[PDB]
């Protein structure tokens, strides 16, 4: 382990890549598929437990991004910052994938107490850069101080500025999707997520005999560590469910 | 590299930052030493809780700009014009341990990044591995004690080598395939400036049209 | 006065801010309806602790200047020349009462100053008689709890007229000098703007050769 | 009471009359008394419960405060402001007032809840509008981002600096005045501060008989609402070690 | 007002009812509608703007309520105390009222900032009398000390406890009623929300001559207290809407 | 009624709590005089936020049974059986002005009961006028705010006696029942013992054959 | 070893904790899933702040017996007599990292003890050296800024290995003396079972009669 | 580095031996100086920067500690764990160290935002086993409900109960050490604090060659990972005032 040589490595290699010109790029491409194809494969595709394979629906490069200055105080800038996936805009929206529905919730929910209250976009690294207007007021720490004669809409005491605005080609309100609905309020598993094997296996056997054996021993140190062995004996007895060789490779390491 | 003067957080010149007042220079120190107490207060209250997790993280600002107007897939501004640039904060953090744990572990990694748009911040906000461990959002906190440090003890950090984890996917065999993918040398990268990214979940882009589109986010290192 | 889009704090622009997000207009409340949330939270988060005491003020913002150089009896910035402008917040308060109770209760006045000197705030934190209740803090929070509603039911607001606090000032003779200012008339004035103001402590005033001064604080409304 | 038909009357009053131009107005007095004369009275100085009488020490007019402005949203300017005595400057000193002493604790240790954490001067009401530089970081929602290489001093990285600035006649740092103590570790109240019958006296003996009129009411109509009788006796005791005529006056209303 | 003689009447008077010995009583009774009957009436049930008329369904006696202890310690049980209605047990259940809806959020967002974290269910007067089991753990101010071996599930490593409870007739788990629900996502108000002055009128028609006089004076001295005169007339003008009479009666008030 | 120590919160009995811990009797205090700091401490930090909305409250501990067996209509514990009392935690309220506002002023009023089942609490929140002033949960910010004192002086406090008040009832037209209510002398009831209560959504109640039943909650005052 | 059901924390029996309440199996979650969020929400406010320094550590619980009673010197209760036994709690900790830092770091460790004896709690709170670093309180936030992770990258962790540290050490030579041991094999020890403890700080003994002793507290280990 | 193989050792160390019945003894032993011989050493007892030498004064055997119960839960009862040296108890007092003087605000003050608000003794694990009461109310998290009739003191409607109690031999109240103090208010080093080297240096000499072989190792090691080159021999430099030898060899191993 690089964690008793340098608990920080890749903390400090990006840092210094940074300093010296290299600056780290990236390719942002998208998978894209049209509404009506939305059955038409072996899987859900809701289903954050499988990938869409590349040969399928191939991954369009679509811009570049680059990184060129680290920051100036790690714990104003880095720690303070805070991301969450319901940060979206106009031209995005959501789908029913039920593991990023839940997200939506926690991301905002979770800054309440970590940031320390409802105003931790006025903290620099998450303030917009855009113009923000809106009714909310007070909270903890709040900088901005409102003008407004009104805190609520409608309002004709300032004309209903800030007024909402309409959905349209650019710099148009965020309206969703009206994606149809239709269903029972049920707590139930889609049986379509219902196959847990199938692309674990499409994933080992297309790794290089070498990756293989890496797997393996991943599989096999991690599973050592275990104390009780019929943990052991049922994670082996899974990996049975995926690749025979795989399975047997592993269960002879910690004999079986 | 500017010179300013040494102040408490309220303006006032601090002469001599070396000492508490006492009575006496053997003496006791005094509850009116206003500056000790700034000082020490500031320094009581300097930590805030970590994030539950990706605890363990570095960023740096960027920027990004689109090859090509994508305007016939997505009303989205910071997409529609190759001349647009967008500013950005890109974090990335490993999944289990804490603020201070290790950056070499064996572990899924979180990529993040915040676009700061005309029309709105855009948190695209990722992993290294292109699925989950986990269906639905009501296991996150079952999946996630089980991969953190055991509750009796607090051991391991930065590990998924315990018995709960594993325990876990035995029981959960929807985890497998990210399992995998973690055993995997994907799973032990060697620097964030060569690693990928995806968003995992399938979202949606919407045209000016109102044209849904089905779409999933890729990040892939030009390094 | 300066016609700007509704949004949310991420600066998304708001299309409807009238409805939550359904399935159907007479369905159930969709969780990803992440403008209503940010609103909700927002609104959910708007209170913050009242001050312990004096939670009851008015202010508003103004400025000083000395009459003349008082360098002579101290070195401090802002009262060195009459041409020297200093900003200031005046907070005025009663004392018992919570944030929503009311102005014109038989109570101490506070009348406290926020100077912003060229040299540091300096806060001159007054009352409205020249002397205090108690003579050492540590008694301090026996006589607020004498004063404040009563521990079981939460009464009265705004009034030391029952048992608790002349329980208190019966066995503590120090308090009849404030006591009494209490019950004259100073004790129900009737406008800030007729008030006068104490710094009641004896402080000291420094000079640039370290003469010290005692001092005491005294504002005189002209009005 | 106008408690019932107006419970913002003075909030209103201050308000309207800024908006109106009649901008309140107020004379900065000091008292002031040469260190040397610190034991030349009938009380002890350091006493918060007595006063210094005007015709032994004059206040001496000192300055002119004008509020010409209401803020211009309430919570985040008023309700937001953070007062402590212990915000003193150079050329300003406390004294060993008992009272004061207590007091320069608690007006830092209650921002922590009430207003957050330990950057609450970050807010715009509380902020300097000099410069202020230090080694403090972190703590929650910090706004200021820092560039200084070093958090420490000395430190040799960033040349020591900010630097400290020795006292001086003006723009120097702040020193305690030296004075002199000399006493055993006690809690104990100074015998100095041990009657409290005269200053009440004083102040009583100089109320026109009709001012004289609405003290007996107050205490009358407060002890009124007393429910243990007792408690009304002892407080009319005490009132009795002040002056004969008040002490029965307020008897007389309650019945003894 | 009695708001200047007694500020606190209401609190006192309860609080001194129960300390003599009349405990408050109040009877809970049920308003009653099968599922089927939903669409059957001149308004939309679940439009909370909207009563439903006591001579169309009535209201059914059901239980008595005795509130016969104040509480120990104002701030410790009371203003420490959290109501939610998203507080509910199994045999009651919610509906698409889109206001109870919302409210479902934020009774438990609120109570992060205001109790100071998620272990408010800990502090006494919210604490549960039944037993209370899961895997949560932590969080600020925690008091349970959890002895559990495992603080996930499904775990073989404490046999699954604790374990999840199929409904039942009692003593079972919390399930939602299977709703069936049909339509786009979208942000629109129900066309069935749409009509605002006939419940307005039915209770002005509703009440005596002189309970009439007193709304009229109660409308009448608010609006005589707002500055902006058009805000007056705008309205007086929905009174309009609402009934001529009353509208009239309040616009000669005010002058129109 | 027991007699103990008056101790520290670490049971450190307490000789002295007349005095700050000095050097000499007329010296400066102690940074050291821990007993001094934790008095004062707590005080320091004595208050919470208060509520956002229903702020004002008064509360008494209570118990409920049921008439007679619902269970043909709900598959509800507390209700099951007339023989299996319920404790119960009522909170009365106002809705506008802070925990120190008045009691006495017109305004709707809050009922909420904390039932303590033993299959869970139930926490039914409620009002005394059998609807509210707005229909979507969306608005509720924009409401609040427009009843609440106006945000740039703070005032009026416990009144809707203002123009932002109006100006929404004005343009939002669905609030007209409830102002009905509130101007109506049910706005201004002479005590919580005669108060009417309502839970005003309808809700539905489960029997445990799984029919659903539309319910809607009333209290009504015996005395 | 006590089979209970499964409870949200309001003590409801859960029937399902393995999916979100949605709009048919494969629609969106609805927002009145109470359980998902009252699961969620804990999750998400799970962390505290660390402390500042000695964030990492280990603990347990113990007992302790004096050997004979000491009141000849001392008129502490839990060292009065050989039979009183007294309950602790000891925590050994490193210095510089985090929670979630490496246990094998070059560094001082903490070696603090709760005596809860019936005379109050006694805190000692010592390091596994006898001296310390510095000699004034106020130089505390200087050292230890100069210690840990440096403000602009956040590195090292666990390590005084970088310039900062050395450069105070270099400017400051009141350290050289716990540097010396810090630098020795003490800094880097191989158990808590086999670690001395030190007081540092020259505390007073107070005996019945109030004669003051000067005491220096050891803990020795006998493993 | 066992910082690479196991991060958590000594955590797992401790835990396991607990397990196994092998529970850490520790022997509590004291220095005592009488309050005469105050200025009879080389340096100022004071001075936590200098240790007292045990051939002058020996440490004395006093009790015996042992750890025999790992804890149930590790947040709850670790991480949330309080110590703060100024929770000392009649017999033990406090002197003028200004390290520990400074202690003594801190641990105190750092709780407030650490263990959210000043309720933190309100947690099992911090809790008292012995009563406690006093007049203090409220807080965040507050569970103790108090029913005392009053919350101030002096107090006669609860008799004044609790009340104080005078220091005695045992069960008795907390009186400080009346020490005498004298001096004037200032912010200055004590002069007897000025001698840094020799301490370092007795240290040194004392070390087996092996063991002055490992402190020079870690000099060495640790020096050479600071980047800026003056640092480097600027410690050296210092270590010089201390020995010649290490010194040199230190030097020596960074190229000087
Ligand atoms: C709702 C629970 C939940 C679920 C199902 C997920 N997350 Fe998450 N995630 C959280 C809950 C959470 C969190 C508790 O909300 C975090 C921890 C601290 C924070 O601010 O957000 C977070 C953080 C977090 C971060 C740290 C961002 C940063 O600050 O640098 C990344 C990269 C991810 N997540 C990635 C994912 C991915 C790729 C998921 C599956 C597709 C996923 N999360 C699911
Ligand atoms: C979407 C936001 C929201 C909506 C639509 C409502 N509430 Fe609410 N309510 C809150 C948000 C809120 C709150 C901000 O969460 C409070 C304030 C403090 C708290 O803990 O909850 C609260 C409190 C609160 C209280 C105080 C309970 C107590 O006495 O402790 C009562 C009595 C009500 N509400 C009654 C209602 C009624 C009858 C509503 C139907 C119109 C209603 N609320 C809607
Ligand atoms: C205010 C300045 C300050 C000073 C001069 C010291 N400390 Fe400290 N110490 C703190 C401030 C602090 C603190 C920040 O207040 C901590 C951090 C978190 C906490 O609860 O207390 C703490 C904690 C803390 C802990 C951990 C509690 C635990 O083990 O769970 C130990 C062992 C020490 N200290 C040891 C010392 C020693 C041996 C010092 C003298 C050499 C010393 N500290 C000085």
């Amino acid at each position: 382990k690089l964690t008793g040589r340098d608990p920080d490595f890749h903390r400090r290699e990006l840092w210094e890549a940074i300093e010296a010109g290299d600056f780290p790029e990236y390719e942002l491409g998208f998978q894209l598929i049209p509404e009506e194809d939305e059955f038409k494969f072996d899987f859900d595709l809701l289903d954050p437990t499988k990938l869409i394979p590349e040969e399928l629906v191939p991954v369009q490069r679509v811009g570049k991004m680059v990184l060129n200055r680290n920051p100036d105080n790690f714990f104003a800038e880095n720690e303070q910052a805070a991301f969450h996936p319901g940060h979206i805009v106009p031209g995005l929206d959501f789908t029913n994938d039920p593991l990023l529905q839940g997200r939506l919730f926690s991301y905002t929910d979770t800054q309440i107490s970590r940031l320390g209250g409802p105003n931790f976009h006025e903290i620099p690294i998450n303030r917009p850069t855009c113009p923000y207007h809106n009714f909310q007021r007070d909270g903890m720490h709040r900088m901005g101080i409102d003008t407004n004669p009104a805190n609520y809409e409608p309002n004709s005491i300032n004309d209903n500025w800030p007024r909402e605005t309409p959905p349209g080609p650019k710099r148009g309100g965020f309206e969703s999707y009206q994606e149809r609905v239709e269903g029972n309020k049920v707590r139930e598993r889609s049986p379509s997520f219902g196959e847990y094997y199938s692309h674990p296996r499409l994933f080992w056997l297309s790794q290089t005999p070498f990756e293989q054996r890496h797997i393996v021993d991943g599989f096999s140190f991690e599973l050592s560590k275990v104390v009780r062995p019929y943990i052991r004996e049922r994670v082996v007895d899974q990996l049975a469910h995926i690749d025979l060789t795989l399975a047997q490779a592993v269960a002879k390491n910690l004999g079986i | 590299s500017e010179n300013y003067a040494l102040t408490t957080n309220q303006g006032v010149r601090i002469a001599d930052d070396q000492n508490s007042l006492r009575a006496g220079s053997r003496g006791p120190t005094l509850l009116e030493d206003f500056i000790l107490r700034e000082k020490i207060t500031h320094f009581d209250h300097e930590r805030i809780p970590e994030r539950i997790v990706h605890a363990r993280g570095s960023a740096a600002h960027g920027y990004f700009q689109p090859y090509k107007s994508l305007s016939d897939i997505t009303k989205a501004d910071f997409l529609s014009d190759p001349n647009k640039i967008t500013p950005v904060f890109v974090r990335f953090s490993t999944v289990q341990g804490g603020a201070g744990s290790a950056d070499t572990v064996r572990d899924i990694r979180g990529f993040a990044t915040k676009f700061y748009t005309e029309e709105g911040i855009f948190d695209l906000v990722g992993n290294n591995t292109p699925i989950f461990f986990i269906q639905d959002a009501h296991k996150f906190p079952d999946f996630v004690h089980a991969v953190k440090p055991e509750p009796h003890w607090a051991i391991p950090q930065g590990q998924s080598a315990h018995d709960t984890f594993w325990d876990y996917v035995s029981l959960q065999p929807e985890t497998l395939h990210n399992v995998m993918w973690a055993m995997s040398d994907r799973g032990i990268p060697r620097s964030y400036r060569t690693m990928e990214g995806f968003g995992i979940h399938t979202f949606r882009l919407i045209n000016a049209e109102g044209k849904a589109t089905f779409v999933r986010f890729h990040w892939k290192p030009l390094a």
